[PDB]
């Protein structure tokens, strides 16, 4: 009754995918020592 | 009715061109005194020894100032937080040398503006209104208190209160940045969000209502004539405005409810400015902006500068130069 | 409405979470490894803590020539032995 | 420091002062559970 | 009904996120500017352009990360990835500050995109385009500060860097070097922003406190219907209240809302004019009469002369690290300082 | 100065008293609706 | 579920506690549970502080605010404020924490299990807000409780070890108060002092005899008043002056607490008697003065005649006159000459700082104390980098005086705002237009035009 | 004696956790209020008891 | 440093757990 892959879907993921990847990175960075 | 009853009825009358009221009974003379003293001082007051080091600063027009440079100059550091009314001076000449006008003006003004807030409550009550306009006004008022009273209390001297002048205001700001790194303080940042945001939403609301004005006029007349004072019908189509803005971003980012929307318009700048006031009022007790000076260090231990460290260099310039003859010992502790 | 499924529906559906209880951690871990493997440094040319200066140097490797800037940076990096 | 006997509870002690804050958050969990009616 | 018209059909579908013809410009440029800022602040240094760490990767926080401007030696190079400086090398490009011009330019075109969006949607919905018109002030500010100002100066280096603390530095630089607070165009800007904030506050509060009782709830938000014909608050009561409180009051709603557009938009436009002046160092730095008097008379002091001393401190103490390409060495003995400090 | 001080003290006391007695003079009742608030 | 949605209660979820106004049982629950929260934080925070406590470091170097309160009461400390036994701190913490379980138990019970209204259950515990008699009675009970509390302070001070006295002869020490000040001229004398510089209103209280006597007075006053309000009902003029409703009472109390918060801010910022600097760190004035002292000492050691040393401005570099002639420290600290402290007072003579005493009588402990206080001035960043805003990272320090003053200014402010909110609303609700203007009876429409 | 102390204190903490979750759940539960009420009485008595025991044993381990 | 996180996990879940248990048992939320 509803579509899955829409313009909205694309927009959402172009933001959400990098955001989660980036947050993984920044998380890792918290354990970097000089 | 007896004389006092009549008097009360007049004071609290809803028919006076300007509402008086009981708060107004205090407001009117204090604001008049503050105003008169301020105008006379701004035009004609002699130089004032703001920092208590016999180094008088000229604030008035007749003594070499223009509109931009002129000021009523804060009272002497020698006075500190002591109460210095006219009758504490040996003479008007002493009084003027020591910055008496400043204290008279800011005290009468702070009282008067407080009563202004109260008066907003009072008239709202007499007119059968809801009461919280005065709560909105509490934000600019709190700010005024912050820079004229609280910061002086915390630092121990009205000589550190904001000057009553344009350039003097800028002086207060720069020294404040030197001594508190206010730009890196989250309450000042919230204040900036408050006034930038207030401006944004002001423009936004203005433009959205103006965009959806219902056609009531011809092209050779002002659209404003399409609204008549006291008409019961709303003058713009909020469904059309919402259709627009909801499509500009997405639908659930936009307000369909005018009450909700206007409440937002009130709350954002008011809360932001509340935090600006609290920022000044707490840096008053030297809880300062974030300090990330030399926070980043390499493997050997070399300092790697960030933009915070550049900020620090600028602040250092301000610190070492301000009040250049007032400090005798290495730490500026107030 | 505009034809898409309500987010309330989606994020509270079981299937959504079957998908994303895999895809969100996977992405998170990918970014994590992007840092922990050191790849980030090399993709973006960012100094590691021991690569801002050679051991006895105290002069910033500031780029000063527009058109041979690339070579200047390369030289600066070689200068870390 | 706590008396030696209680030292084993040091982590717990480090966490206790924040508990009041949790109550505030709990009020919201609860409201979400009744749909903010 | 050929391909152009079919495309127009699809572009203008009433979906969750409206696209439009303007979307073709807007979404890629806005996405690349936001993404560039996040990429840069997360991963990218400013060692080779400023001698600064500027990323989460290097240990900066939200307040101190930035995408920093290129080195002064780059001049006003577009600094394209395929340009003669980076020559296609992504890593060197990042090291040379390519992301700064990347973000500023994609950002500029994104802002064009957004304002076009405002026109397009206004046209499609049947409203007057005053929202776009109002958005001209953000445009003027962005273009004067991020493009015109550095173009007037030696290089992109002296544009604002994209970061919180970086912007704070931009402010302090403008005080120390331009005496920007003294500028009447900035002052008009301030009047417009603070006045805008005031109008926002007072209008919101006034509407909320002259509401008609249109329901039985003590929480009064539900007693409104978007489709209702009636004003939801009393303009007559509002008018009497403010007339008796402040002496004057709006009586015309249309004028009220136009005015709310007018104040902050005009303020921002004026500030823009000032910054265009500062691009050429055409400052409101001094009052000549002040300086003549003060030079001849060592007892003459005003808040204007006080602030110039502050500026002189800022310049001397910040220039060597803020302007590393100049290779400033200011021996201790020449640094301006008051007693003790 | 002493005359000035006495004068101001008398003035301020006058107005302050006006304020206090004013608000004591049945103020809740001075509204357009429900007046019986005692 | 009575009154637990917007439709039935009139109040939205975000104003949900307003649904409690006429449900005395549940409201009792909310209050007792909240008291539980307060007691809980007291105990938990104390235990946290104690676990993080290194006894040979100054308290104020360790971000402590509660242990200083316990120590001021005489518990756990000796001469100079040295920690001699932490166990009392431990007891205060444990006992508060244990008590919060009881309070939380009663609160949860009354809030979701007990009678939702108390009036049908008990005429004693039930109440109507409009019932002036009952309201003044409950007010009376609580006044009696407060008086009892103040008397507990008195009893601690006079019969159970005494208090920490920073002014104690021979150095700060715990001292039993045996001759509290009972003279009303002195006690209320404080109340009639100017709040301005060199006066400081009640904030200026500078000896424990005055503090103790003050609490004796306040205790008797509160008990008497409480009995009074149990036995009487508001007089006519009072009836005509006030709004009589729950929200009105709340607004009055909010105003009161705002005022108290401001007062406390000033208290912790200026006063070093009930906030001993040994425990709380030096005041702002104190640290500035201490810097002046420190360099007077250094330079005089080097051979300087500090009495005759003319500074750059023409004023004394080390010493100058106050506007009334007293000899005071020079430099910016001229603003702080009203400061008084146990380490500085021995240098003070009848005309202020005494040059002979300065030249011959300064002890090493005075140099030490001045150096300590100068270097622990209440200045520091939000992330607790000690010092002026331009200082580099190194010292982890923000004074407890700063924490306490700033926190309570913020709270006092928002409580003033809350007072305006709930007072205005109580007025509007009592008059009956809190929900908006009646369209068919819009008051302004019946008023003559302004012009 | 130390074993007794740490026993009683661990018990106190656990019981505390159990009560923290169980008392509001019970209070707001439709069914089984009688046995629950009994158990709240029991848990309360045992809680008070454990506090008194830990309190006394404190002075024989510190 | 593990026990601190474990503890705050137990306490921090203790809150939502009450709500959940009551919601399941259709209690008087
Ligand atoms: C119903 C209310 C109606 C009110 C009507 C108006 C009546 C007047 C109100 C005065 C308002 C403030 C005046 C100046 C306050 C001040 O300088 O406060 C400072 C004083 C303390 O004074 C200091 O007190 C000190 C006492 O310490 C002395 O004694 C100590 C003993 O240990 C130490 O030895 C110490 O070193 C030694 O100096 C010294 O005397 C100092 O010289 C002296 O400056 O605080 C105090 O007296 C008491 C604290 C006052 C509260 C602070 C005001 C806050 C207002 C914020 C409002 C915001 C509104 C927003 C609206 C929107
Ligand atoms: C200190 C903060 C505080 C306190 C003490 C209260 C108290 C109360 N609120 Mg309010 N409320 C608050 C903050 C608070 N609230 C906040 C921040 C919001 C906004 C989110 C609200 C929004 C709100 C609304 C909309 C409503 C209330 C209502 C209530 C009352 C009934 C609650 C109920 O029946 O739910 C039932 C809840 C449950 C069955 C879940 C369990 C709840 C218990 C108390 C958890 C106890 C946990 C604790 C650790 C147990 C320790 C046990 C140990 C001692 C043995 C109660 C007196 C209601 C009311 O007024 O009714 C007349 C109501 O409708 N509140
Ligand atoms: C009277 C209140 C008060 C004061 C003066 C202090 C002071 C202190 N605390 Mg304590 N504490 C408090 C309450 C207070 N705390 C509360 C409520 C808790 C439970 C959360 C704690 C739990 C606690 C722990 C676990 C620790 C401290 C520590 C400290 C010290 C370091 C503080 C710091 O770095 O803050 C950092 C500053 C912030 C986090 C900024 C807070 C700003 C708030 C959020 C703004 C709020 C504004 C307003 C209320 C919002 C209203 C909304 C508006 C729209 C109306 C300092 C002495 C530390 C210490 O050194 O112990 C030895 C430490 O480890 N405190
Ligand atoms: C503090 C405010 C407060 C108030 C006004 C009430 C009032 C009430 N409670 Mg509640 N309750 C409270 C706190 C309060 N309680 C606390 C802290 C707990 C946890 C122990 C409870 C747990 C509780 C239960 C389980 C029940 C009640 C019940 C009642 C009702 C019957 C009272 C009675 O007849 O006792 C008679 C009075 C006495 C036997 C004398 C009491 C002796 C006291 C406790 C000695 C200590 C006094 C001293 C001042 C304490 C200082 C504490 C302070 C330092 C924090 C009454 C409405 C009953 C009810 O609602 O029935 C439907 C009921 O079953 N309460
Ligand atoms: C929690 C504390 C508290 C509260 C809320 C109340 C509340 C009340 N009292 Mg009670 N009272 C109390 C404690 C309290 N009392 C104590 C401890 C005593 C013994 C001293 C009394 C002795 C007492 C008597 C003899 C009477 C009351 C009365 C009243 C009622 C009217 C009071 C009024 O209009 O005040 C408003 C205050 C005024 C109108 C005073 C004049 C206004 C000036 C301008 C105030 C300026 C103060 C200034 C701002 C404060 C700064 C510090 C100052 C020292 C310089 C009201 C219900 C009256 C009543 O109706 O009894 C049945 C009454 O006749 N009380
Ligand atoms: C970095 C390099 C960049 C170079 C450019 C390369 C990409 C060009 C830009 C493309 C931007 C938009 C692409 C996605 C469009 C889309 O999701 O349409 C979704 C469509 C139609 O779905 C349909 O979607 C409709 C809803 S709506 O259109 O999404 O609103 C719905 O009516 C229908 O039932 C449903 O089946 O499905 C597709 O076929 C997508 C084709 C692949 C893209
Ligand atoms: C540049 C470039 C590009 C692009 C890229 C991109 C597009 C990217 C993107 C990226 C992204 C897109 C990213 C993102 C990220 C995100 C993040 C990182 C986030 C974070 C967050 C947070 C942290 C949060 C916070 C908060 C807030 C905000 C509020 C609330 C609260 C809190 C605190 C939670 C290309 C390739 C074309 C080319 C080359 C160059
Ligand atoms: C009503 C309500 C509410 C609220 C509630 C509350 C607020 C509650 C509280 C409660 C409480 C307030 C509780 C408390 C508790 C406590 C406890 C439970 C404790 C315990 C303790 C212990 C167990 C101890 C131990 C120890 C010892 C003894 C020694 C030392 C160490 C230690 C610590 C280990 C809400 C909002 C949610 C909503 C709904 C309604
Ligand atoms: C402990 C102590 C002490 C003492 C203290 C005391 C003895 C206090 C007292 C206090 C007091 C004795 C207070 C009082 C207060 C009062 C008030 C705060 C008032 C208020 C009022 C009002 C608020 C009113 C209002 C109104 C008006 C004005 C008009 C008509 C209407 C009405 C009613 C609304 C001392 C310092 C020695 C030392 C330290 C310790
Ligand atoms: C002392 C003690 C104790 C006690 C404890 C307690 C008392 C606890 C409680 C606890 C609690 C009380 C908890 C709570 C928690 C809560 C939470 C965790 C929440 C969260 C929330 C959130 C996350 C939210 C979210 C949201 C929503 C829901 C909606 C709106 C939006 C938002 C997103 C905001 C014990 C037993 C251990 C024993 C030992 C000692
Ligand atoms: C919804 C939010 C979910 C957030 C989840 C967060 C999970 C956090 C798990 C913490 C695990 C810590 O695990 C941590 O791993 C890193 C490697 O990456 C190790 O770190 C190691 O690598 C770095 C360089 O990358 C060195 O500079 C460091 O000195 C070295 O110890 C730490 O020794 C280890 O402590
Ligand atoms: C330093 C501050 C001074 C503190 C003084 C404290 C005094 C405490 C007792 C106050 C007595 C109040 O007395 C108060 O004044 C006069 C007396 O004719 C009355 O007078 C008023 O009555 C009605 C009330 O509806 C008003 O409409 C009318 O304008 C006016 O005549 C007030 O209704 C009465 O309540
Ligand atoms: C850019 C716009 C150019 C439109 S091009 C246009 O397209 C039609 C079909 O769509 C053709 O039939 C027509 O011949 C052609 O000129
Ligand atoms: O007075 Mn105005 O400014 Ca507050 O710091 Mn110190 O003192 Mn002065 O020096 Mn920096
Ligand atoms: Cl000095």
């Amino acid at each position: 009754s509803y579509p899955i892959f829409t313009v909205r879907w694309v927009a959402v993921h172009t933001l959400a995918v990098p955001t989660i990847f980036f947050l993984g990175a920044i998380a890792a960075m918290q354990f970097i020592q000089r | 009715a007896n004389l006092w009853e009549r008097f009360c009825n007049w004071v609290t009358s809803t028919d006076n061109r300007l509402y008086v009221g009981w708060f107004g009974v205090i407001m009117i003379p204090t604001l008049l005194a503050a105003t008169i003293c301020f105008v006379i001082a701004f035009i004609a007051a002699p130089p004032v020894d703001i920092d208590g080091i016999r180094e008088p600063v000229s604030g008035s027009l007749l003594y070499g100032n223009n509109i931009i440079t002129g000021a009523v100059v804060p009272s002497s550091n020698a006075i500190g937080l002591h109460f210095y009314p006219i009758w504490e001076a040996a003479s008007l000449d002493e009084w003027l040398y020591n910055g008496g006008p400043y204290q008279l003006i800011i005290f009468h003004f702070l009282l008067g503006a407080s009563c202004y807030m109260g008066r907003q409550w009072e008239l709202s009550y007499r007119l059968g209104m809801r009461p919280w306009i005065c709560v909105a006004y509490s934000a600019p008022l709190a700010s005024a208190f912050a820079v004229f009273l609280i910061y002086p209390i915390g630092q121990g001297s009205f000589s550190d209160g904001m000057p009553l002048g344009i350039s003097g205001t800028f002086n207060f700001m720069i020294v404040f940045q030197a001594e508190h790194n206010i730009l890196m303080h989250p309450f000042h940042q919230l204040g900036v969000a408050g006034v930038f945001g207030g401006a944004l939403f002001c423009a936004m609301h203005g433009s959205l209502v103006t965009s959806s004005l219902i056609r009531e006029t011809t092209e050779t007349e002002s659209a404003n004539y399409g609204y008549k004072f006291g008409q019961e019908e709303e003058t713009y189509n909020i469904v059309a405005a919402h259709g627009y803005f909801g499509r500009l971003i997405f639908q659930y980012a936009s307000f369909n409810n005018s009450r909700s929307l206007h409440f937002f318009l009130a709350a954002w700048p008011v809360v932001g400015v509340w935090f600006a006031a609290l920022g000044i009022s707490t840096m008053a007790f030297n809880l300062n902006g974030f300090n990330f000076n030399h926070s980043v260090i390499d493997a050997k231990g070399n300092v790697i500068n960030t933009w915070a460290d550049i900020i620090n260099r600028a602040n250092l310039g301000m610190e070492v130069m301000h009040e250049r003859n007032a400090h005798n010992f290495p730490l500026d502790l107030a | 409405t505009t034809g898409e499924r309500p987010f309330s529906d989606i994020i509270t559906s079981v299937r959504y979470w079957v998908i994303h209880s895999i895809t969100i951690p996977a992405l998170f871990i990918a970014g994590w490894l992007f840092v922990s493997t050191g790849l980030a440094y090399d993709v973006f040319g960012t100094p590691r803590p021991d690569s801002y200066y050679a051991q006895e140097q105290r002069s910033i490797p500031l780029v000063t020539d527009r058109f041979e800037a690339k070579q200047q940076v390369e030289t600066f990096l070689e200068q870390l032995k | 420091k706590l008396p030696e006997a209680y030292a084993i509870f040091d982590p717990l002690v480090d966490v206790l002062p924040v508990i009041p804050v949790l109550f505030l958050a709990l009020a919201f969990v609860w409201q979400a559970a009744v749909g903010f009616r | 009904r050929g391909w152009f018209d079919i495309l127009d059909d699809w572009l203008k579908r009433d979906r969750f996120v409206f696209v439009g013809w303007s979307g073709i410009l807007l979404f890629p440029c806005a996405y690349l500017a936001l993404g560039g800022w996040l990429t840069g602040t997360t991963f990218v240094t400013s060692w080779y352009t400023h001698g600064l760490a500027s990323s989460y990767l290097e240990g900066c926080n939200f307040l101190t990360v930035a995408v920093s401007t290129p080195a002064n030696s780059m001049g006003h190079s577009l600094l394209l990835l395929w340009g003669p400086e980076a020559q296609g090398d992504f890593t060197r490009w990042c090291q040379l500050g390519g992301l700064w011009t990347f973000i500023a330019l994609h950002g500029a075109f994104g802002l064009i995109g957004f304002m076009l969006r405002q026109f397009e949607i206004a046209r499609l919905v049947g409203v007057r385009p005053y929202n776009a018109i109002a958005f001209s002030a953000p445009i003027a500010v962005f273009v004067s500060v991020f493009l015109i100002y550095p173009l007037g100066q030696s290089s992109w280096f002296f544009a604002p860097s994209f970061g919180v603390a970086a912007i704070f530095r931009f402010l302090l630089f403008f005080q120390g070097f331009h005496n920007w607070t003294l500028n009447p165009f900035h002052m008009m800007g301030v009047a417009g922003v603070l006045g805008g904030a005031l109008l926002c506050a007072i209008h919101g509060a006034t509407v909320e406190n002259t509401l008609f009782q249109d329901g039985e709830g003590a929480s009064t938000f539900r007693a409104f219907n978007p489709t209702q014909a009636e004003e939801t608050y009393s303009m007559v009561t509002a008018n009497r209240f403010w007339s008796q409180i402040f002496g004057i009051a709006f009586s015309n709603k249309r004028w009220l809302h136009f005015f709310m557009l007018f104040v902050p938009v005009t303020g921002l436009w004026m500030s823009a004019i000032g910054v265009v002046g500062l691009a050429l160092n055409l400052r409101s730095y001094d009052f000549i009469s002040q300086e003549i008097r003060a030079a001849e008379d060592p007892e003459f002091e005003t808040f204007y002369t006080k602030n110039l001393l502050l500026n002189e401190g800022i310049r001397a103490w910040m220039a060597p690290q803020d302007q590393p390409h100049e290779n400033f060495v200011f021996p201790e003995e020449v640094l301006p300082r008051g007693n003790a400090l | 100065m002493e005359t000035l001080k006495i004068t101001v003290y008398i003035v301020v006391t006058f107005f302050v008293l006006l304020f206090v007695f004013g608000f004591l003079s049945g103020d809740p009742a001075r509204n357009p609706k429900r007046k019986d608030l005692e | 579920a009575t009154n637990r949605d917007q439709e039935s209660s009139g109040f939205a979820w975000w104003a949900g506690n307003a649904r409690l106004i006429n449900l005395s049982g549940k409201l009792l629950g909310a209050h007792v549970a909240h008291a539980g929260l307060i007691v809980f934080w007291a105990g938990a925070m104390t235990l946290f502080e104690l676990a993080h406590f290194i006894p040979e470091k100054p308290m104020y170097e360790q971000g402590l605010i509660l242990i200083p309160h316990i120590a001021t009461l005489g518990w756990g400390v000796g001469p100079g404020g040295e920690v001699v036994d932490t166990f009392p701190f431990f007891v205060v913490g444990v006992v508060h924490l244990i008590s919060s379980a009881v309070l939380g138990f009663g609160g949860v019970y009354h809030a979701i299990r007990g009678p939702e209204t108390l009036e049908e259950y008990s005429s004693f515990f039930g109440y109507d807000w409009k019932d002036k008699n009952k309201m003044t009675t409950i007010l009376g009970f609580h006044l009696i409780v407060l008086g009892i509390g103040a008397l507990l302070l008195v009893a601690k001070a006079m019969f159970f070890g005494g208090l920490y006295d920073t002014w104690a002869p021979g150095g700060g020490d715990v001292r039993v108060i045996t001759n509290p000040t009972l003279d009303p001229r002195v006690i209320f004398g404080y109340l009639l002092k100017s709040p301005f510089g060199g006066e400081g209103w009640i904030v200026s209280v500078n000896n424990l005899e005055d503090v103790v006597g003050g609490h004796i007075w306040i205790g008797l006053i509160c008990i008497a008043g409480g009995i009074w309000h149990i036995l009487t009902t508001p007089f006519g003029w009072a009836r005509r002056a006030f709004i009589w409703s729950g929200e009105a009472y709340l607004s009055y109390s909010l105003g009161a607490l705002s005022m108290m918060g401001f007062i406390a801010t000033c208290f912790v910022w200026f006063n070093n008697t009930v906030y001993p600097s040994e425990f709380y760190g030096p005041t702002g004035p104190e640290a500035s003065q201490a810097q002046a002292m420190t360099f007077l000492i250094r330079d005089q050691k080097l051979g300087a005649n500090v009495g005759s040393a003319q500074g750059p401005t023409g004023l004394g570099k080390y010493l100058m006159r106050s506007p009334t002639g007293e000899i005071i420290f020079g430099g910016e600290t001229m603003r702080f000459w009203d400061f008084r402290g146990p380490w500085l007072e021995p240098l003070r003579g009848p005309n202020g700082l005494d040059l002979n005493k300065i030249k011959n009588d300064i002890q090493p402990w005075q140099e030490r104390r001045a150096a300590e206080y100068m270097t622990h001035a209440p200045l520091g960043s939000l992330n607790s980098v000690g010092g002026v805003a331009t200082e580099i990272n190194s010292v982890n320090f923000v004074s407890p005086r700063s924490w306490l003053a700033t926190s309570h200014f913020v709270l006092a402010f928002f409580f003033l705002v809350g007072h305006l909110w709930h007072a205005g609303r109580a007025r509007a609700a009592a008059a009956g237009f809190e929900k908006g203007i009646d369209r068919e009876s819009e008051p302004v429409l019946s008023m003559p035009s302004l012009d | 004696m130390t074993i007794l102390f740490q026993l009683a204190l661990a018990a106190l903490v656990i019981l505390s956790f159990v009560m923290v979750i169980g008392v509001p759940v019970a209070y707001a539960s439709p069914q089984d209020w009688d046995r629950s009420k009994q158990l709240i009485f029991l848990g309360s008595g045992l809680w008070i008891a454990l506090v008194l025991v830990v309190g006394v044993l404190n002075f024989f381990v510190v | 440093v593990i026990a601190q996180l474990t503890m705050i996990a137990m306490i921090g879940i203790a809150g939502p757990m009450i709500i959940f248990l009551l919601a399941v048992r259709r209690g008087n939320l």
